[PDB]
RNA sequence: GUCCUAAGGUAGCGAAAUUCCUUGUCGGGUAAGUUCCGACCUGCACGAAAAGCGUAACGACCGGAGCGCUGUCUCGGCGAG
RNA sequence: CCGCAGUGAACAGGCUCUGGCGACUGUUUACCAAAAACACAGCUCUCUGCGAACUCGUAAGAGGAGGUAUAGGGAGCGACG
RNA sequence: GCGAGCUAGCCCUGGCCAGGGUGAAGCUGGGGUGAGACCCAGUGGAGGCCCGAACCGGUGGGGGAUGCAAACCCCUCGGAU
RNA sequence: UUCUAG
RNA sequence: CCGAGGGUAGGGCCCGUGACUGGGGCGAAGUCGUAACAAGGUAGCUGUACCGGAAGGUGCGGCUGGAUCACCUCCUUU
RNA sequence: GUGGGAGAGGGUGGUGGAAUUCCCGGAGUAGCGGUGAAAUGCGCAGAUACCGGGAGGAACGCCGAUGGCGAAGGCAGCCACCUGGUCCACCCGUGACGCUGAGGCGCGAAAGCGUGGGGAGCAAACCGGAUUAGAUACCCGGGUAGUCCACGCCCUAAACGAUGCGCGCUAGGUCUCUGGGUCUCCUGGGGGCCGAAGCUAACGCGUUAAGCGCGCCGCCUGGGGAGUACGGCCGCAAGGC
RNA sequence: AGCUAGUUGGUGGGGUAAUGGCCCACCAAGGCGACGACGGGUAGCCGGUCUGAGAGGAUGGCCGGCCACAGGGGCACUGA
């Protein structure tokens, strides 16, 4: 419903529970409300998995649970992940419903390695962060728009094409 | 799996007489014990397909023995339907 | 059998709205039909990606034909405002 | 039972047979042209790892996108077979 | 310098589509097999879906050409959650 | 590599 | 009212039938090639897939109705 | 029933080296690689060979066998999870409960298709090099679809033992595996070979019958056209019945 | 490979020598088929005849039985 919220934790001991399946319109991400402790709460990564039945969290510490994220640091070698922690807490660093992450495929010193989920690889760095898991898209892919054209339904341009135009148009266009 | 006291408590629950080590009453309630644990077995791991035919064979076994004692007594048949619950 | 080229048109299609020689030649439709529609195909200059052959439904799109019906027409002739 | 007539007057599809293009509802050149033109759902190459890449901008900055490679932009065709 | 009370858009926020028709997901029940596939019957009510007012349009013909008018009147037509 | 029929 | 027959329309079973065209069989014999039986010369046959004036070829699977010792590993036994 | 036993039957997850091709570093030359001999091709921007590291599929050597399982196709590095078939001994239990099977119903090579990963290597197609008369093929150097997996679709074949199933009767010698026994051998299953009777037109089958007898099944009945045309069912199609 | 509206049965009833959905009313819906129904192709059926070692093949004109048709298609009368 036209709105955002959360994506990026950094206040642990905190108790992770499976909010529940609010699947959600906005960003190809599919989150659940994850209760925390205090009560605190937020509509968190949607990550596959998890039954609703939360039961989840991360820390300093570790706990690869499935889902769940720390530091590169504390991550280990061969591992699926997601809420890519690019630079040093820059919350997420990639994935957004992206299925297939990054799997430190081998790290170096404060340099850990990442298989490049949209399509090459590299390495990131020290504490960096990032929380294992699927992700949730259920391959959000395919599925018919027939007779008529999701797109606009869309509320998502029609933008529309063109390229034959008559004229001599828009930037290299 | 089928344990093998478990199989002795089927064999004690459906024996008319103490010492029914086999008996029609012993026979379908061990086919149709072996089909619930074995088409249980098929929904998960879809391509069992030597298994499958396997209890098909076992499916055919119950159904002739079942065909016998109505084709005796009918009477005890009933009884014996209801108690498993098969036929629909 | 060759001379040149980077190889030198393949599958589907074809007088198509790419064929001026042309109302091309054969067929059907007709009292005759240079429009159609089928088939040949020497494709004046189709062709796979500005796709290529086809394709149910779909079109105030374009073109071809049959029944129905009327002054559209065989000249109309009367009338009402 | 009656009149030539019995939706009685009044508002109310002509149908069929075929072919070509574009699939289709569309959208558009206000005062000629609504179309085989664009649009498309759909395909393919493809630039881009973020403080993106391209677009405005004298330097800020916005856009992008609080998007993050099932994504964002560049594109030639435009179901499906 | 001047302008989106022209028009093309885009953001925000309300209002509006008389009637009718077609009958997919589903869920209920019954149906030969292990469960089922899957069939049928009921219910059911989607779709840029059909028939049509207002409303949106402005092909196809009629008038008008110092018009009623610097685009309008007439018959006609498409769209119609 | 090829060299008809009776 | 039922009905012989007549009419317009709608379909179904079939015979004729056509420019043209796919193949199939004859026929003295024609051209181009070797596919096949001796490893027919690359052993042949096959389901299939692509490609090649044409026989065919190459690939995935396989069957031998494949056979020699012209070579290796050994086997099996007094 | 019970109590053992064997196996590459299956399907789910998981791990293991061996090497293969590409990638980063070391070292270190001038040639490699390739055939019937060459050539195309790579390489002085330093290749082939060796060292070390990496990543990645894909198979899975020896054991492994003329051996094993299985309804048919077909199935092999170790692991455990569900699970099928099938075999000796006790002779306990039911009590003829059976044997064949139109159609169906399910499986089911490999090619192929549908979508979604993946693609180290192999490899039609296509590309060069050779070749000959000619080279659209053999031979050499490249390389794509596929080959790989999930899921759904095809179901075809020298699908072979070219030979339906069941029971029962008719010498043997011998090799091997499995299960039991008084385990110099007897026993029940299973696999190879020779061989009496017998069948045979011919080879050859020969208690693993192509002998002798009983059921029930499918198929025959001149060669090409044909396993094709036409009607019908089925597939996305290539085709398929 | 499906077939069916007088179609399957029933109540009453017309008609007939009288049975019968034979024709009709009203009622409920069943009746059929691979033990080949519906459809298509073709047809006089038999005693006998020809052939055959036979079982079985063919065939059934004149003599005989039952049946059909009277150019094609129907209907009623008189009437045992």
């Amino acid at each position: 419903q036209y709105r955002i919220i959360d994506f990026k934790r950094d206040k642990d001991g905190i108790p992770g529970r499976v909010a529940t399946i609010e699947y959600d319109p906005n960003r190809s991400a599919n989150i659940a409300l994850i209760n925390y402790a205090d009560g605190e709460k937020r509509y968190i990564i949607a990550p596959k998995n998890l039954k609703v039945g939360m039961e989840i969290m991360s820390g300093p510490d570790a706990d690869i649970k499935i889902g769940n994220a720390l530091p590169l640091e504390n991550i280990p070698v061969g591992t699926l992940v997601h809420n890519i922690e690019l630079k040093p807490g820059r919350g997420g660093q990639l994935v957004r419903a992206a299925g297939t992450s990054a799997q430190v495929l081998g790290k170096e010193g404060k340099y850990v390695i990442v298989r490049l989920a949209s399509g090459e690889v590299r390495m990131i760095l020290g504490k960096c962060r990032a929380t294992v898991g699927e992700v949730g898209n259920g391959g959000r892919t395919d599925k018919p728009f027939v007779k008529a054209g999701n797109k606009h339904h869309k509320m998502k341009a029609p933008n529309v094409r063109g390229v034959a135009m008559n004229a001599v148009d828009h930037p290299f266009g | 799996p089928i344990t093998k006291e478990e199989k002795q408590k089927v064999i004690q629950e459906f024996a008319r007489f103490p010492g029914d080590t086999g008996s029609t009453e012993v026979q379908v309630a061990l086919l149709t014990l072996r089909i619930n644990r074995l088409s249980e077995h098929l929904k998960v791991h879809k391509k069992d397909h030597h298994s499958h035919r396997g209890l098909l064979m076992m499916v055919g076994q119950r159904r002739r023995l079942l065909r016998y004692l109505q084709r005796e007594d009918p009477e005890r048949y009933r009884a014996l339907i209801e108690k498993l619950g098969i036929r629909g």
